[PDB]
């Protein structure tokens, strides 16, 4: 369950600074 | 996804950047 959830927060903190401009879908499992 | 390429292991900033809009 927070894991997965604990790691996700870090990961689409990445991702706002590594696409920044471009942006992002963020879709967990999917 | 998202989160097994990059949570159990681990993303460079170029890996991750594939996940770009």
């Amino acid at each position: 369950f927070v894991n997965q959830h604990l790691c996700g927060s870090h990961l689409v903190q990445a991702l706002y600074l590594v696409c920044g401009e471009r942006g992002f879908f963020y879709t967990p499992k999917t | 996804g998202i989160v097994e390429q990059c949570c159990t292991s681990i993303c460079s900033l170029y890996q991750l950047e594939n996940y770009c809009n």
